[PDB]
RNA sequence: AGCACUGGUUUCAUAAGCCAGCU
RNA sequence: AAACCACGGUAUUGCAUGGCUGAUAUAUAAUCCAUACAAAGGAUAUAACCAAGUAGCAUGGUCUUAUAUUGUGGGCUGGCGGUGUGCUACAAGUAACAAAAAGUACAACCGGAUUAAUUACUGAAAUCAUAAAUAUAAAGAGGGAAUCGCUAGUAAUCUUUAUUAUAAC
């Protein structure tokens, strides 16, 4: 994968989406997210190649798969992977 | 109304007029890459310089997207035949597709190139 | 003390040599010099296609003339 | 060449400088130690095995007893000659300082200039 | 002679015999014997009780062995299945994880978990 | 088990013939 | 993007056509490789029945402002069956390892597939690219009916180069 000494990749567009979300919901971002409350809304994105951050913990992401935005709620075990690994593009 | 005529060449070396497809768009990408070549090299050096603290290197990484378009990336440029625009079967040293190159060689329009046997 | 020329460390010789003629770049360095040492190819790429001007001053446009003959050689449309 | 009016051939710029060590020692009055140090600094030519292309700017040939310097940094023929001449003087200054030797009119002439460094 | 409850053939060299332990191979087996002062010329039948004890103690302190190693690998696979990533689904389905395996994927089919 | 079936092989191709697998 | 404008189309008819090509292949040659201190073998060229093939390109008829031109992501790689062309092996130890204790290991520890953790490299971007290393150590003990290549520097077997961001069996 990407060389560890060069760091991760995260898209700039994804960061802007999260920053706007935090401003809209300051109370949940600071306190609610850690007591266990669910996110008040979801963030739709096309950034399937971005890495999942633990600051994205309790966040709900709608990841595009070609047709719709598949909901993905971040868990601790999903840390370190790409958003595109949890949104399937083919169906049988 | 407005018109955009297809790119065609009439040359005495070929009995028929030669048309091409999709050369203008690739020329636009080549110009954009040259426009942003200097900045790209500077940021490549900084992002692969181990002497810098990464919290600075991460911020430099974000400049590849905010300060230049995606179409200035050198990896998205392809080589097309200068006469027909065909991508597959290109002969790089001449810049022409194998279909055009073979016929021109037969009539001696390519300097120094002739049939071989051994 | 007198140090014979045949007993000088190679490190000092290398520093003198590279201090005058420059330091070469190794295959895999992390100093950010490989990017700046590669030649620029911006002009070589943007002068690849054969794109002569559509209208050359003082000459006829053979492609335009070719099209006009084609229209006259067949029946008109609509 | 046929394309001379459209592009400048890349091989017009490079220049090379050759000097015989025996004559150089006599002219500047270099001592035996200084000459030995100069040969060690130059060393044999190094050619990469991938392309068999010389990569050593300076090298010494024992059969011909010749010290050679190649200069191709710049795009101009003359700018490379100025670069090559300066580098040759730098080598002489370093070797002479470590192992001073006899004084000759050439050495005195260079000393007044300061070896142009 | 048995180490980690694996019987070592008597006529084979010690560093060759230790490969039968799940979790030790050629390069690592040679390291263990040499760390204990055993060269390549020593055979299993030439070992003594003290030599066996030194090897057993060294292995337990440095390497993960049969039962613990198998558990660790399985837990790694199970985590992917629960995460429901692309690789996890392939493990659950019993097929290879490579992109194009509609023509040759037999080995992954007979080595399911 | 096996007849039968199933997949092939042969032929320009169908059929026939042939070979395995399987119940 | 073009002004007494030459719109565009990977839309259709290869059974309306141009050009180019597959398809008989002996024999011959003021042609090419090699040759100069004694030789052998090849390459290239040589007019076709087949309504054979043809969204590279050009063209008659028909269709279409737009069946045009464009942005982001996804697909061409798709949980199943059949099968063509290749590579790597195993019967046969004439194997395997190797820097010879004139050797080392084993008695198909021959074979190197699959998967887990880790790191490097290229690139704006690497889960669905490549390489190395540690662990894991699968099928395979010479293969039915049937079928293919070749007749000497040939088959067989071994190494290397080129087309050529990363990426050849
Ligand atoms: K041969
Ligand atoms: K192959
Ligand atoms: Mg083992
Ligand atoms: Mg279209
Ligand atoms: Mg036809
Ligand atoms: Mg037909
Ligand atoms: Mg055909
Ligand atoms: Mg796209
Ligand atoms: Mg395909
Ligand atoms: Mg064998
Ligand atoms: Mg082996
Ligand atoms: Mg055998
Ligand atoms: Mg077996």
């Amino acid at each position: 994968g990407r060389a560890v000494w060069r760091g991760p990749y995260v898209s700039v567009s994804l960061l802007e989406q999260v920053i706007t979300f935090a401003k809209r919901n300051p109370e949940w971002w600071n306190i609610g997210r850690f007591q266990g409350s669910k996110a008040p809304e979801a963030i739709n994105t096309f950034c399937r190649s971005s890495t999942v951050l633990p600051d994205f913990l309790g966040l709900k992401f709608g990841v595009h798969n070609g047709r719709e935005f598949v909901g993905v709620e971040v868990q601790e075990a999903m840390v370190g992977h790409k958003l595109g690994e949890f949104s399937q593009t083919t169906f049988r | 109304t407005t018109k955009n005529f297809r790119l065609r060449f009439r040359i005495p070396q070929y009995p028929d007029i030669v048309g091409s497809r999709r050369i203008d768009k690739d020329q636009t990408r080549r110009v954009l890459y040259d426009q942003h070549e200097v900045d790209r090299r500077l940021y490549k050096a900084m992002t692969r310089d181990e002497s810098l603290t990464l919290p600075v290197r991460l911020q430099v990484q974000r400049l590849f997207e905010t300060e230049m378009p995606r179409d200035s990336a050198p990896s998205r440029i392809v080589d097309r035949c200068v006469l027909t625009g065909r991508v597959r079967g290109l002969v790089k040293f001449a810049g022409l597709s194998r279909i055009m190159l073979r016929q021109l060689i037969h009539y001696g329009h390519i300097g120094g190139v002739a049939k071989a046997s051994w | 003390s007198y140090i014979p020329p045949s007993e000088v460390p190679e490190e000092h010789l290398k520093n003198i040599y590279e201090g005058i003629f420059g330091s070469p770049v190794a295959e895999f360095e992390r100093t950010g010099r490989c990017a700046l040492a590669k030649p620029l190819i911006g002009t070589k790429l943007s002068s690849y296609y054969f794109l002569p001007p559509n209208r050359q001053p003082g000459f006829h446009n053979e492609e335009h003339e070719y099209a006009k003959v084609r229209l006259m050689s067949k029946r008109q449309k609509k | 060449h046929a394309g001379s009016a459209f592009m400048v051939h890349p091989r017009n710029a490079p220049v090379q400088l050759d000097v015989r060590v025996s004559d150089l020692k006599q002219e500047l009055g270099l001592s035996d130690d200084s000459a030995a140090l100069l040969t060690r600094l130059a060393g044999p030519e190094r050619l990469d095995e991938k392309t068999k292309r010389r990569v050593s700017p300076c090298w010494y040939n024992s059969e011909e007893d010749t010290l050679s310097i190649a200069a191709d940094r710049y795009n101009d023929r003359e700018s490379n000659r100025r670069l090559a001449l300066e580098q040759l003087q730098a080598l002489v200054k370093e070797c002479d300082t470590r192992y001073p030797g006899e004084t000759t009119p050439a050495k005195q002439y260079l000393s007044g200039f300061g070896f142009f460094q | 002679v048995q180490i980690q409850r694996v019987t070592l053939p008597p006529h084979q060299c010690v560093y060759m015999a230790l490969k039968k332990v799940f979790g030790l191979g050629g390069p690592t087996s040679l390291a263990v014997v040499e760390a204990c002062g055993i060269s390549k010329g020593v055979r299993v039948r030439d070992l003594k009780e003290n030599h066996v004890q030194q090897i057993t103690q060294f292995i337990q302190d440095n390497f993960v062995t049969e039962d613990n190693l198998r558990r660790k690998v399985r837990e790694d696979i199970v985590k992917l299945v629960n995460i429901k990533s692309r690789d996890g689904l392939r493990h659950d389905w019993g097929v290879s994880i490579k992109g194009h395996t509609s023509c040759n994927g037999k080995t992954a089919k007979r080595l399911r978990h």
